[PDB]
C-alpha cells in the first residue's frame, strides 16, 4: 500500500487517510462546544491544568475574527491560531471591499476552502483541529463546526475533542427539550454544566473553564468573554449539577 | 575625441585619431590613442561621449579576444563589423545608449583585401574606401574625392593623409594636438612614430 | 526550478555524489603535466578503440584558456567544455578590469570553485573531472602547473598525472622526477612526459599527444612524427 | 504548495523503454477503432461514436474536430486528453502561424505544432504523456491531400490509409487490399465505411458513426459571399443522413 | 506638483572644550511666516554619550534621529554591549544620509 | 511531498557513469541504422526506415534526414519528436549566427552548441535526456567537409565515415574495410549502401525503405549544393550499383 | 531517501552529524591562547611527495587582527573566508573601527546552518579562528558546521584532535609565553601526525596586538624544531 | 508501485488515482436525478441528515452558479464546495469578457478541462466529484451537462448519479423506449419535477417526506431550489393520484 | 517509524515525530528556569562547557529593554528567534511608540514556529525557549516550545532534569510569588530552584547565569563576579 503516506492521496477506498490521521491529532485534543441560542451563540472549552504554575485566567484559548466572531478549536493549538489568522485577513480584505461585516456563513466557507486547500497536495499537511465558531450578522445567529477535510456545516450546537460524545449526547438533550429556543444567559450556564460533565474523559488533572457569547440583546452583536460575577454564577450552577 | 579618418589603399587601411582630450577650457591630454586592437589584423577607432567610447571599445575587444580564443581562428573584417554594428544597433534603443562612433579597418586574410567600416552610433553601417567620423568629414571627403585613387601604395596614402590633417589644421576650429596613425596590412599592425 | 540536493553527506561523513564523480575521473583517458626548469609539459593519452577519427576536427585534449595558460583533464567530455568556455570568459573579464592576464593561481582557483559550488548547490550534480592547469604568470620565467579536482580542491605539482592508470605513471614520475633538477630544457621535459605515458598507454601511434608551453604566451602542440622521433628514441634506450 | 515537480515524470529504463509512453500507447490500444483514407481528390476521417449511455446526447460529443476551415482530426484513447489537444491545437493555428502570415498553417506544420506539445508532456516536469494517437487530414494549396498520424511520444507520420485503436491490425490489413493511389473521394468513403463495419459491434448507422472529410471548397458554408477569392472551407462533417444514404449502397 | 519636503526653520550649533562638549539649538518650530510650536527640541540624547541634531525639514530630521538611535540599540545587540564611539557614530550617519543620496534628507546635521 | 517520486535523472552510479544517458544510449541501438562517409569531394548520409508498411506515404516524409542550412544536414536516430525539438534550436542558432557576423555558421560551432544542450539535461535540471544520437554532414570554407557525431551524453567527435543506431558494431568495422581516403563521392555512395545492404535486418533493400542526401560541391563553381534524394532517385540509385 | 532538514529521534539534525563525521577525516589543526597573543598551527599533509608543499594554504588571513585555520573538506572554506572578509571590511567601512573577533565568529557561524530544500548542505570544515580586539584581548574560536561557536584557551581539530585535545588540557595554564606556545603546538602535532614532523609538513602563525597575523616563513620554524628538539633531550 | 499514487500511466494504461477519485464520488451515499421538460430542467437529489445537532437547511448538494445555472454534486462537500466556487468565478468572468450569460455545456467543459488536466499534472489531485450542470440554454434549450473526475463530459436527455444510480438509469430509459421522444412532455415544471420524484419512488423503492429531498429547478433566465413546503405540494399532489 | 521523514507527515495516531524529535534536542539541553514575584521577573540558567579549555555557551539573550529570554537546545535557533524577537520588540516602539506586551511576544513566537510544522522542505525549531518581562501589566514569565505551544506561568523549567526544579518551585508557589520588591531574594529561590536539578556538579563562578527585569529595572544579565554573591 502506502496509500497514508502522503497527503492528497487517494486510498482504492476513496479517502485521504492523511486527513483522517489529522483527526486523531484532534479527538485526543481537550474537549470544547458551541451553543446556539435565539439571538446568538456561547463558546466554552475545557483548559487542563498542567500544573499549579499556570497562572490562572491567563492562557486564553478563545479567539474573536473582526468584531462580530467567535472561534474556538480543538487539536494542535498552533494550528488554530494559523487558522484564525487567516479568518482574520479574509474578514479584513471583505469588509473593506463591501463594507458590511462578514456574514457568518461567507466567512464559514473562507475557512472551509482554506482548510480543504491544505488536503489538495502532498506539499502540505492537512489543519490538526476542528473548529467551533460562529456569531451574530443581520440575517440572525449562526454556528458552524469545521473538520480537517474542510467540511463544515450548520449547528443547533457543536462539540469536538476528548469529551466529544459526553457533550454530543448532553447537547442532544438540550435540543430536545426545548424545541421553542433556549435564551443566552442560560446558554452560558448549560455551557458551564456541559464541560464539567464532559471533563470526566479527562478527569486525572483538574482544570480551568473559559466562555464567550455573541448575543443580539446582551452583548450588543458583538463577542464578549465571559468574566467576573456571571462567570462565577454559571461555575457553580455546573457544581450542582455534578452532584 | 573629436577627429577620426580612415583610408583602404591597394594594400592596407590607414586609420588617423587626434590626439586631444579636453574637457572644458582644459586639453588634459595631448597623447590619447583614440584605437583598439580587436584582433591581430583587425583596429578600430573611436569617438564620442565622454565614458562611454573607451568602455565600448573595451567591451568589443574583449568579445572578440574571447571569441579568438574559443575557435583558435581570427574573424574576419566583414564579421567584426558586422558584429559591432548589431551592438550598437542594439544600443540606440536602450535605457542609455553607447554614444560612439567607430571606424574599423582590418586587412582580411583569406581574401587579401583591405577593408575600411564606418559606423555611427546608431549602428549605421557602410564599407567605404575613405572614412570619417564628425566635423572632419565636411573637409576631408571632397578632398579625397578628388586626390583619392584605388591603387595607392601605403606611402601615398599617408601623403593623402597629411592632405587631410593640413587641411584640418588650417580650418577646424579647435587645437586637436594632432594625430596618431596606425597602418592594417597584410603583416598586421603597426603605429607610425612620428606623423 | 528542480531543488533536490543531490550532493549530502553519507553517515560516515563521505560525500557520494562527490566520489562517484572521481569515479568517472578516474575511467576517463590518461593525462599529465611535467614542469621543467623552463617550461611545462601536457601529455595526454588518445584512447586506441578508434579508427576513421577525423583529427583535424576532433576536440583536442589541451584547450588554451588565454594565449599564455591551458587546461588539460580526465573525466567527462561534456562536463569539460563548460569549465572551459567558464575560465576563458573569466579570463577575459580579469583582463578588462585589472588590465593584466591571469595568473594561474588566480585561474586554477576560479575553476576549483566553480567545481565546489557544484558540490553544495541544489539541483546538479557535480563536475565528472579533474583538470591539469599549465602556463606563465605574466612578465614571469618561473612555471606553474596545478591540478583541480570534482571536489574543488586544488594544489600545485612539480609534476602530476590523473586518469586512468594514473597511478602507474605516478609511480614512474615520483621515481623518475628529482626536484633538485628539473628537466633543464625542452627536449628533457617533452622526454620525461613521454616515458611516463610509454608506461601505461600502449603504441606512441595516434596515442599520445604532447602540447608546450613557454613562457611570454609561446604555446605550440607537437604532431606525429616528432613525437614517435621521441618514441622510437626511447625504445632503442630501453634495450639493455 | 505549488507545482514542486520539476521533474521528469517519465524516464528511461536499463532497456531503453519510456514507460510512459509505452503505457499510453496501450491506452491508446483499448480505445476504440478509428481510421483515415486518401482519396486524389479528398480524405476520409471516420470512427465509431460508442455511447455511454442511451440517455446521453452523443451528437453533443464530438469525436472529430475541425481544426482549420482546410484541417480536421478523430483520435483513439482518451476523450479529455483529446479534447484539450484540439483546444490548444486550434489556438496554435492563430498564435504561431495565421496572426504572423494572415493564412491557415499547411497541414504538416500544423500537424508538426501538435506534435511538439505531445512531446513536450513527454519530457517536462510534472506530467505524463497524452493518452491518444491522432489522425489529422486537410488539404492546403501547395502540398494537396494529406493525412497524418501523430502518436504519445509526438512522432508523427504521413499515411495513404491507416487505423487506429481496438481493431487497427485488421483494419490495416483491410486498407491494404482496397487502397488504390486513383481512387475518387466517393470510393474512400465507401471502403471507410465498410472497413468500420468489422470493428463496430451493435448499431451501425448514421447516428453512431462519425465521418468528415477533406473535399472540395464548401462556398454554402463560409458565411458571406463578394470576396470571390474566398471559396469557403473543404472540411465538412456528414450528416446522420448523409451516411445513411452510402449505407443502403452498400 | 506635490513638493515632498519643507523648512522648518531653527537653527543649531556645537562647540567642543577640552573635556567637554555642548551642542545647543533653539525650541522654535516654524512653517513660512507662522510658529508650529515655541517649544518643540531637536537635540537630542542618543545614547553612550553622543548627542544629535538633525536641523532644516523637521520630518527629515525626526527619521535620521530615529534611525541612528535605533543603529545605537542593534550596535549594543550585535557587539556585546560595546560603545559606540563618536568617530564610528559619524561614520554610521555618513552611511545612513548617503543612503539617499538621490532623495536626500533636507538636514544639517551635527552630533 | 514530491521528492519520493523523484528518479533523479541527473546522478552518478558508483562506478562513475550517468544511468539515464547509458539507458537512452540503449534506446538509440535499436533505431534505423545510418551512415554518414565523408570523401574529398563531398559527403554522403543514408539511413534505414524503421520499418515500414505498404501504405506509408512515402514521398511527402522525413524521418532520418534534416536540412539545418543550406551548407549544413542531419541523420538522426532514436526519438523523432525528440529531435526536432533538437533540430530547430540548431536551425534558429544557424540563423543568429548569419544574422550577427553576416558568415554560414562554422560547422563545428554548431555542432558544439547542440552538444552543449544535451549535456545540459544530464548535469542539471532533474529531466530526462533527449534520446536521440545525430550525425553532422557540413561544409564551411575553413575545414570544408566534416562529419560530427553526437549522443544523449552531450559527447560529440569527428569521422572520416561512422554509424549510429542499430547495428553500430558491424556497420563500423565493414567501413573500416573498404573505406579508403582518396575515395570520391560516388564511392562513398556506393559503400554506404553496400554496408547497409550487409547489416540490415531486414531481407533485402528496396528504395521504399531509405531516405538518402549528398553535400557535395556539385553546383556552379566554389559553391555547394544539397541533394535530399527523392523516392524515385533512391530506386534509381539502387539498380545502378546492382543492389537490386 | 528523507529530507536534508530532517531531525533524529535524539534531536539532532542527520546532515549536521555527519558533517561532524568528514571533519575527524582531515587533517590536523590547533590553537592556543596567551597574554601575549594566539598560536594556530596545522599538519599540510600532502598526498604525495611530488606535489608542492607551500601550495598547501589551510592558515589564512582574514583582517590584520584576525585569522584562521581549517580541517575537514577545505574546499568548503573558501566561500566562508570570503565571506569573513567581506564582513571584517564591510565592518570597517560603515563603522571606521575594527571588527570583533567574537563578531566576525558569529558572523561566519550564520552562514553555517542556511542549508536545505540558499545551499543544499552544511559544510564539512571546522574552523580555528583567532585574533585580538581592544574591549577582549586574544581570543581562540571554534567555529562548527552546527551554527555554534565555543572559546577556547587551547584547542584541536582533525584527526589528531582527542588526543591532542588531553595532551592540551595539561599544558595550558594562564602565563604561557608566546614561545612556550609555538613548541607546544610544534611538540603536540608531532605527537598526534602520521609522518614526521618538519618545516615542509607543518606550519605555523600567531596574531600579536603588535605586528597582526603572521604565517611564519619555512625557516622560521624550522629553527622552532630544532628549538624543541634540544629541550627534548635535555631531560 | 508509485504508479498509484500519483496521475501517472499504469503498465495497462490506467490512471488509478482517477479511478479511486470516482469511487469518492459516492463517499456520501447519495443519488441524484435529472429531467427535461419543454420548458425546464429538473434535478432532484436525496437529502440525509444523519445527526440531531446538525442545522437541517445547511445540509445542501445543489448550488445555483449563475442566474441561469444550476449545479448538483455527487462527491464529498468539501471538494463539492471548491468545484461550486470555481465553476462561480468562471461563469462571472465569462460574462464579464464576452458579454453574454455562460452557457451550460461551456461551463461543464471548462470545469471538464479543470478536471483533465488534475489528471494530467502531478501536484494535484482530482477532485472526488461528478458535476451535474442544469439550464434552460437561450440556444440549446433545456440542458443537462455532466462531469466526472476524468474530465469528461456529455448532453444528456436525463441522467442519474449515486451508488443506486443504475436502477434509476434503467428506470429512465424505460420511459423513454416507451414515450418515444427526448423530454418530459409535460407544461408546468411542477409537473416535471412530480414526474421526477415519482420515477425516483420507483426505482429506489422508497418513500420520502419533504426533508428526505433536494429539488432544483432551471427556466427560462432563472435557476430557483425548491424549499420543504414547496417539495410537500409536490408530494402531496403525487400522492392525490 | 514510517512516518517521521517530515514535518508535513502525520502518524496513524495523530502526532508529528519530527517536532517530537525537535522537542528531544530540548531535554538534552542544559537546565534554565524562571520565575516570578509581582515586581520582578528572573532567569537562572547553568551554562554548559566543552571541555576545560573552553568557554561556558550564553544561555540568555536581551530582546528589548523591558523583555528577554533563555534558551535551551540548538543556539542557532534561538539566536533566529530572538533576532526575530528584537525586530517585532523594536517594530512596535518606531511604528506605535508602544512597548511589545510580553503576551504578544507570545503569540508571534508561536505562529512562527506553526508555519515550519506545516510545509515541506522546512523543519521544526530545535530550541525552547524562558522569556521574561516587566510591561505595561506587570511581571510576567513564558514558556516557549518549537511545537508552537506558549504558555503563561508563574515559574517553570527547561533543559535536562528540570523536573527537580519544576516539582520545587510548585512547592515554593506561594513563598516566591509574594517576593515583591526585593531582587537579591528573588534571584535566591532562582539559585536555590535550579539546584534542585544539579547532580554530581554544583555551581560555580563562571558557570551559572542569571537576568532579571522588573518594575525599576531594565532586562540585564549578571555572569562571572556579578554572580559571586548568590552560590
Amino acid at each position: 500500500t502506502g496509500y497514508d503516506l502522503s497527503n492528497s492521496v487517494f486510498s482504492p477506498d476513496g479517502r485521504n487517510f492523511q486527513v483522517e490521521y489529522a483527526v486523531k491529532a484532534v479527538e485526543n485534543g481537550t474537549t470544547s462546544i458551541g451553543i446556539k441560542c435565539n439571538d446568538g451563540v456561547v463558546f466554552a472549552v475545557e483548559k487542563l491544568i498542567t500544573s499549579k504554575l499556570l497562572v490562572p485566567q491567563k492562557n486564553v484559548k478563545i479567539q474573536v475574527v473582526d468584531r462580530h466572531i467567535g472561534c474556538v478549536y480543538s487539536g494542535l493549538i498552533p494550528d488554530g491560531r494559523h487558522l484564525v489568522n487567516r479568518g482574520r485577513e479574509e474578514a479584513a480584505s471583505f469588509k473593506k471591499l463591501y463594507k458590511t461585516p462578514i456574514p457568518i456563513p461567507a466567512f464559514a466557507d473562507r475557512l472551509g476552502q482554506y482548510v480543504q486547500a491544505h488536503t489538495l497536495y502532498n506539499s502540505v499537511r492537512p489543519f490538526g483541529v476542528s473548529t467551533i465558531f460562529g456569531g451574530v450578522d443581520k440575517n440572525g445567529a449562526h454556528l458552524y463546526m469545521l473538520e480537517p477535510s474542510g467540511s463544515y456545516w450548520g449547528y443547533k450546537g457543536a462539540a469536538t475533542g476528548k469529551g466529544r460524545q459526553s457533550a454530543k449526547a448532553e447537547l442532544e438533550k438540550l435540543v430536545d427539550h426545548h424545541p421553542e429556543g433556549l435564551s443566552a444567559r442560560e446558554a452560558v450556564k448549560q455551557a458551564a454544566k456541559i464541560i464539567y460533565l464532559a471533563h470526566e474523559d479527562n478527569k486525572e488533572k483538574d482544570f480551568e473553564l473559559e466562555i464567550s457569547w455573541c448575543s443580539l440583546s446582551e452583548t450588543n452583536g458583538l463577542h464578549k468573554f465571559v468574566k467576573g460575577d456571571l462567570l462565577q454564577e454559571a461555575i457553580d450552577f455546573a457544581q450542582k449539577e455534578i452532584n | 575625441m573629436d577627429i577620426i579618418l580612415g583610408i583602404r589603399v591597394q594594400d592596407s587601411v590607414i586609420l588617423a585619431s587626434s590626439k586631444a582630450v579636453t574637457r572644458g577650457i582644459s586639453v588634459l591630454k595631448d597623447s590619447d590613442d583614440k584605437t583598439r586592437q580587436l584582433s591581430p589584423h583587425t583596429l578600430m577607432s573611436f569617438a564620442g561621449e565622454a565614458g562611454d567610447t573607451v568602455q565600448f571599445a573595451e567591451y568589443i575587444q574583449a568579445n572578440i579576444q574571447l571569441y579568438s580564443i574559443r575557435e583558435d581562428y581570427e574573424l574576419s573584417p566583414q564579421a567584426v563589423s558586422s558584429f559591432v554594428r548589431q551592438e550598437l544597433a542594439k544600443s540606440i534603443r536602450s535605457r542609455r545608449p553607447y554614444q560612439v562612433n567607430v571606424l574599423i579597418g582590418g586587412y582580411d586574410k583569406k581574401k587579401n583585401k583591405p577593408e575600411l567600416y564606418q559606423i555611427d552610433y546608431l549602428g549605421t553601417k557602410v564599407e567605404l574606401p575613405y572614412g570619417a567620423h564628425g566635423y572632419s568629414g565636411f573637409y576631408t571627403f571632397s578632398l579625397l574625392d578628388h586626390h583619392y585613387r584605388p591603387d595607392m601604395t601605403t606611402e601615398e596614402g599617408l601623403d593623402l593623409l597629411k592632405l587631410c590633417v593640413q587641411e584640418l589644421e588650417k580650418r577646424m576650429p579647435m587645437d586637436f594636438k594632432g594625430v596618431i596613425v596606425k597602418i592594417v596590412d597584410k603583416d598586421g599592425i603597426r603605429q607610425v612614430d612620428d606623423f | 526550478g528542480y531543488d533536490r540536493a543531490l550532493s549530502i553527506f553519507s553517515p560516515d561523513g563521505h560525500i557520494f555524489q562527490v566520489e562517484y564523480a572521481l569515479e568517472a575521473v578516474k575511467r576517463g583517458t590518461c593525462a599529465v603535466g611535467v614542469k621543467g626548469k623552463n617550461c611545462v609539459v601536457l601529455g595526454c593519452e588518445r584512447r586506441s578503440t578508434l579508427k576513421l577519427q577525423d583529427t583535424r576536427i576532433t576536440p583536442s585534449k589541451v584547450s588554451k584558456i588565454d594565449s599564455h595558460v591551458v587546461l588539460s583533464f580526465s573525466g567527462l567530455n561534456a562536463d569539460s567544455r563548460i569549465l572551459i568556455e567558464k575560465a576563458r570568459v573569466e579570463a577575459q573579464s580579469h583582463r578588462l578590469t585589472l588590465e593584466d592576464p591571469v595568473t594561474v593561481e588566480y585561474l586554477t582557483r576560479y575553476v576549483a570553485g566553480v567545481q565546489q559550488r557544484y558540490t553544495q548547490s541544489g539541483g546538479v550534480r557535480p563536475f565528472g573531472v579533474s583538470t591539469l592547469i599549465a602556463g606563465f604568470d605574466p612578465r614571469d620565467d618561473e612555471p606553474k602547473l596545478y591540478q583541480t579536482e570534482p571536489s574543488g580542491i586544488y594544489s600545485s605539482w612539480s609534476a602530476q598525472t590523473i586518469g586512468r592508470n594514473s597511478k602507474t605513471v605516478r609511480e614512474f614520475l615520483e621515481k623518475n622526477y628529482d626536484r633538485k633538477e628539473p628537466p633543464a630544457t625542452v627536449e628533457e621535459c617533452v622526454k620525461l612526459t613521454v616515458r611516463s605515458l610509454l608506461e601505461v598507454v600502449q603504441t606512441g601511434a595516434k596515442n599520445i599527444e604532447i602540447t608546450v608551453v613557454k613562457p611570454d604566451s609561446d604555446i605550440v602542440a607537437l604532431s606525429s612524427e616528432e613525437i614517435n622521433q621521441y618514441v622510437t628514441q626511447i625504445e632503442q634506450e630501453k634495450q639493455e | 504548495m505549488t507545482d514542486r515537480y520539476s521533474f521528469s515524470l517519465t524516464t528511461f529504463s536499463p532497456s531503453g523503454k519510456l514507460g510512459q509512453i509505452d503505457y499510453a500507447l496501450t491506452a491508446v490500444k483499448q480505445g476504440v477503432t478509428s481510421l483515415g483514407i486518401k482519396a486524389t481528390n479528398g480524405v476520409v476521417i471516420a470512427t465509431e461514436k460508442k455511447s455511454s449511455s442511451p440517455l446521453a446526447m452523443s451528437e453533443t460529443l464530438s469525436k472529430v474536430s475541425l481544426l482549420t476551415p482546410d484541417i480536421g482530426a478523430v483520435y483513439s484513447g482518451m476523450g479529455p486528453d483529446y479534447r484539450v489537444l484540439v483546444d490548444k491545437s486550434r489556438k496554435v493555428a492563430h498564435t504561431s502561424y495565421k496572426r504572423i502570415y494572415g493564412e491557415y498553417p499547411p497541414t504538416k506544420l500544423l500537424v508538426s505544432e501538435v506534435a511538439k506539445i505531445m512531446q513536450e508532456a513527454t519530457q517536462s516536469g510534472g506530467v505524463r504523456p497524452f493518452g491518444v494517437s491522432l489522425l489529422i487530414a486537410g488539404h492546403d494549396e501547395f502540398n494537396g491531400f494529406s493525412l497524418y498520424q501523430v502518436d504519445p511520444s509526438g512522432s508523427y507520420f504521413p499515411w495513404k490509409a491507416t487505423a487506429i485503436g481496438k481493431g487497427s491490425v485488421a483494419a490495416k490489413t483491410f486498407l491494404e487490399k482496397r487502397w488504390n493511389d486513383e481512387l475518387e473521394l466517393e470510393d474512400a468513403i465507401h471502403i471507410a465505411l465498410l472497413t468500420l463495419k468489422e470493428s463496430v459491434e451493435g448499431e451501425f448507422n448514421g447516428d453512431t458513426i462519425e465521418l468528415a472529410i477533406i473535399g472540395d471548397e464548401n462556398p454554402d458554408l463560409l458565411g458571406y459571399t463578394g470576396i470571390p477569392t474566398d471559396k469557403g472551407p473543404r472540411f465538412r462533417k456528414l450528416t446522420s443522413q448523409e451516411i445513411n444514404d452510402r449505407l443502403e449502397a452498400l | 506638483q506635490f513638493n515632498p519636503y519643507g523648512d522648518n526653520g531653527g537653527t543649531i550649533l556645537g562647540i567642543a572644550g577640552e573635556d567637554f562638549a555642548v551642542l545647543a539649538g533653539d525650541t522654535r518650530n516654524i512653517t513660512d511666516y507662522s510658529i508650529n510650536s515655541r517649544y518643540e527640541p531637536k537635540v537630542f540624547d542618543c545614547g553612550d554619550n553622543i548627542v544629535m541634531s538633525a536641523n532644516g525639514f523637521a520630518a527629515d530630521g525626526d527619521a535620521l534621529v530615529k534611525r541612528f538611535k535605533n543603529s545605537v540599540k542593534w550596535y549594543h545587540f550585535d557587539h556585546n554591549d560595546k560603545k559606540l564611539s563618536i568617530n564610528s557614530a559619524a561614520r554610521n550617519i555618513q552611511h545612513l544620509l548617503y543612503g539617499k543620496r538621490f532623495f536626500p534628507y533636507y538636514v544639517h546635521t551635527i552630533i | 511531498g514530491s521528492r519520493r517520486y523523484d528518479s533523479r535523472t541527473t546522478i552518478f552510479s558508483p562506478e562513475g557513469r550517468l544511468y539515464q544517458v547509458e539507458y537512452a544510449l540503449e534506446s538509440i541501438s535499436h533505431a534505423g541504422t545510418a551512415i554518414g562517409i565523408m570523401a574529398s569531394d563531398g559527403i554522403v548520409l543514408a539511413a534505414e526506415r524503421k520499418v515500414t508498411s505498404t501504405l506509408l506515404e512515402q514521398d511527402t516524409s522525413t524521418e532520418k534526414l534534416y536540412k539545418l542550412n543550406d551548407k549544413i544536414a542531419v541523420a538522426v536516430a532514436g526519438l523523432t519528436a525528440d529531435a526536432e525539438i533538437l533540430i530547430n534550436t540548431a536551425r534558429i542558432h544557424a540563423q543568429n549566427y548569419l544574422k550577427t557576423y553576416n558568415e554560414d555558421i562554422p560547422v563545428e560551432i554548431l555542432v558544439r552548441r547542440l552538444s552543449d544542450i544535451k549535456q545540459g539535461y544530464t548535469q542539471h535540471g532533474g529531466l530526462r535526456p533527449f534520446g536521440v544520437s545525430f550525425i553532422y554532414a557540413g561544409y564551411d570554407d575553413r575545414y570544408g567537409y566534416q562529419l560530427y557525431t553526437s549522443n544523449p551524453s552531450g559527447n560529440y567527435t569527428g569521422w572520416k565515415a561512422i554509424s549510429v543506431g542499430a547495428n553500430t558494431s558491424a556497420a563500423q568495422t565493414l567501413l573500416q574495410m573498404d573505406y579508403k581516403d582518396d575515395m570520391k563521392v560516388d564511392d562513398a555512395i556506393e559503400l554506404a549502401l553496400k554496408t547497409l545492404s550487409k547489416t540490415t535486418d531486414s531481407s533485402a533493400l528496396t528504395y521504399d525503405r531509405l531516405e538518402f542526401a549528398t553535400i557535395r560541391k556539385g553546383a556552379n563553381d566554389g559553391e555547394v549544393y544539397q541533394k535530399i534524394f527523392k523516392p524515385q532517385e533512391i530506386k534509381d540509385i539502387l539498380v545502378k550499383t546492382g543492389i537490386t | 531517501d528523507r529530507g536534508v532538514s530532517t531531525f533524529s529521534p535524539e534531536g539532532r539534525l542527520f546532515q549536521v552529524e555527519y558533517s561532524l563525521e568528514a571533519i575527524k577525516l582531515g587533517s590536523t589543526a590547533i590553537g592556543i591562547a596567551t597574554k601575549e597573543g594566539v598560536v594556530l598551527g596545522v599538519e599540510k599533509r600532502a598526498t604525495s611527495p611530488l606535489l608542492e608543499s607551500d601550495s598547501i594554504e589551510k592558515i589564512v588571513e582574514i583582517d590584520r587582527h584576525i585569522g584562521c585555520a581549517m580541517s575537514g573538506l577545505t574546499a568548503d572554506a573558501r566561500s566562508m573566508i570570503e565571506h569573513a572578509r567581506t564582513a571584517a571590511v564591510t565592518h570597517n567601512l560603515y563603522y571606521d573601527e575594527d571588527i570583533n573577533v567574537e563578531s566576525l565568529t558569529q558572523s561566519v557561524c550564520d552562514l553555517a546552518l542556511r542549508f536545505g530544500e540558499l545551499m543544499s548542505r552544511p559544510f564539512g570544515v571546522a574552523l580555528l579562528i583567532a585574533g585580538h580586539d581592544a574591549d577582549d584581548g586574544y581570543q581562540l574560536f571554534h567555529a562548527e558546521p552546527s551554527g555554534t561557536f565555543y572559546r577556547y584557551n587551547a584547542k584541536a581539530i582533525g584527526s589528531g584532535s582527542e588526543g591532542a585535545q588531553a595532551e592540551l588540557l595539561n599544558e595550558w595554564h594562564s602565563s604561557l609565553t608566546l614561545k612556550e606556545a609555538e613548541l607546544l603546538v610544534l611538540k603536540i602535532l608531532k605527537q598526534v601526525m602520521e609522518e614526521k614532523l618538519d618545516e615542509n609538513n607543518a606550519q605555523l602563525s600567531c596574531i600579536t596586538k603588535q605586528d597582526g597575523f603572521k604565517i611564519y616563513d619555512n625557516e622560521k620554524t624550522a629553527e622552532l624544531i630544532k628549538e624543541l628538539k634540544e629541550k627534548e633531550a635535555a631531560e | 508501485g508509485y504508479d498509484r499514487h500519483i496521475t501517472i500511466f499504469s503498465p495497462e494504461g490506467r490512471l488509478y488515482q482517477v479511478e479511486y477519485a470516482f469511487k469518492a464520488t459516492n463517499q456520501t451515499n447519495i443519488n441524484s436525478l435529472a429531467v427535461r421538460g419543454k420548458d425546464c430542467t429538473v434535478v432532484i437529489s436525496q437529502k440525509k441528515v444523519p445527526d440531531k445537532l446538525l442545522d437541517p437547511t445547511t445540509v445542501s448538494y445543489i448550488f445555483c452558479i449563475s442566474r441561469t445555472i444550476g449545479m448538483v454534486v455527487n462527491g464529498p462537500i468539501p471538494d463539492a464546495r471548491n468545484a461550486a466556487l470555481r465553476a462561480k468565478a468562471e461563469a462571472a468572468e465569462f460574462r464579464y469578457k464576452y458579454g453574454y450569460d455562460m452557457p451550460c455545456d461551456v461551463l461543464a467543459k471548462r470545469m471538464a478541462n479543470l478536471s483533465q488536466i488534475y489528471t494530467q499534472r502531478a501536484y494535484m489531485r482530482p477532485l472526488g466529484v461528478i458535476l451535474t450542470f442544469v439550464s434552460v440554454d437561450e440556444e440549446l434549450g433545456p440542458s443537462i451537462y455532466k462531469t466526472d473526475p476524468a474530465g469528461y463530459y456529455v448532453g444528456y436527455k436525463a441522467t442519474a448519479t449515486g451508488p443506486k444510480q443504475q436502477e434509476i438509469t434503467t428506470n429512465l430509459e424505460n420511459h423513454f423506449k416507451k414515450s418515444k421522444i427526448d423530454h418530459i412532455n409535460e407544461e408546468s415544471w411542477e409537473k416535471v419535477v412530480e414526474f421526477a420524484i415519482t420515477h425516483m419512488i420507483d426505482a429506489l423503492g422508497t418513500e420520502f417526506s419533504k426533508n428526505d429531498l433536494e429539488v432544483g429547478v432551471a427556466t427560462k433566465d432563472k435557476f430557483f431550489t425548491l424549499s420543504a413546503e414547496n417539495i410537500e405540494e409536490r408530494l402531496v399532489a403525487i400522492a392525490e393520484q | 517509524n514510517n512516518y517521521d521523514g517530515d514535518t508535513v507527515t502525520f502518524s496513524p495516531t495523530g502526532r508529528l515525530f519530527q517536532v517530537e524529535y525537535a522537542l528531544e534536542a530540548i531535554k538534552q539541553g542544559s537546565v534554565t528556569v524562571g520565575l516570578r514575584s509581582n515586581t520582578h521577573a528572573v532567569l537562572v540558567a547553568l551554562k554548559r562547557n566543552a571541555d576545560e579549555l573552553s568557554s561556558y555557551q550564553k544561555k540568555i539573550i536581551k530582546c528589548d529593554e523591558h523583555m528577554g529570554l533563555s534558551l535551551a537546545g540548538l543556539a542557532p535557533d534561538a539566536r533566529v528567534l530572538s533576532n526575530y524577537l528584537r525586530q517585532q520588540c523594536n517594530y512596535s516602539s518606531l511604528v506605535f511608540n508602544r512597548k511589545l506586551a510580553v503576551e504578544r511576544a507570545g503569540h508571534l513566537l508561536c505562529d512562527k514556529a506553526q508555519k515550519n510544522t506545516q510545509s515541506y522542505g522546512g523543519r521544526p525549531y530545535g530550541v525552547g525557549l524562558l522569556i521574561i518581562g516587566y510591561d505595561k501589566s506587570g511581571a510576567h514569565l513564558l514558556e516557549f516550545q518549537p511545537s508552537g505551544n506558549v504558555t503563561e506561568l508563574y515559574g517553570t523549567a527547561i533543559g535536562a532534569r528540570s523536573q527537580g526544579a519544576k516539582t520545587y518551585l510548585e512547592r515554593t508557589l506561594d513563598t516566591f510569588i509574594k517576593i515583591d520588591g526585593n531582587p537579591d531574594e528573588l534571584i535566591k529561590a532562582g539559585v536555590e530552584a535550579i539546584s534542585q536539578s544539579l547532580r554530581d556538579e554544583s555551581l560555580t563562578v563562571d558557570n551559572l547565569s542569571i537576568a532579571i527585569v522588573g518594575k525599576d529595572t531594565p532586562f540585564t544579565i549578571y555572569d562571572g563576579e556579578a554572580v559571586a554573591k548568590y552560590i
